[PDB]
């Protein structure tokens, strides 16, 4: 019944893949809610002009 | 109702409120308030930190 978050930002010069690097992740946030979560999905800015 | 001032006892309007909680089945969010003391240092004594 708790929803986890980790995150970290890190800059990156390499073009397209992922860097050849460590880098752990901090705790972020931590919610105490009940839901059985099972599918998700992702939101996206779209330019409407 | 017949609510009136010259209404004696069991005729005057009373506000009731009743509260009612749940019984271990969620995550505990609502709770009494914790107690606290002074900080005492370089004496042998026991902690609840
Ligand atoms: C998981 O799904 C079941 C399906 O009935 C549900 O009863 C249960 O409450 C769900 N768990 C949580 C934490 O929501």
């Amino acid at each position: 019944g708790y929803f986890k978050i980790y995150s970290k930002h890190t800059p990156i010069n390499l073009v397209r893949d992922l860097p050849q690097g460590f880098s752990a992740l901090e705790p972020l946030v931590d919610l105490p809610i009940g839901i059985n979560i099972t599918r998700f999905q992702t939101l996206l800015a779209l330019h409407r002009s | 109702y017949g609510f009136q001032p010259t209404n004696g006892v069991g005729y005057q309007p009373y506000r009731v409120v009743v509260l009612s909680f749940e019984l271990l089945h969620a995550p505990a969010t609502v709770c009494g308030p914790k107690k606290s003391t002074n900080l005492v240092k370089n004496k042998c004594v026991n902690f609840n930190f």
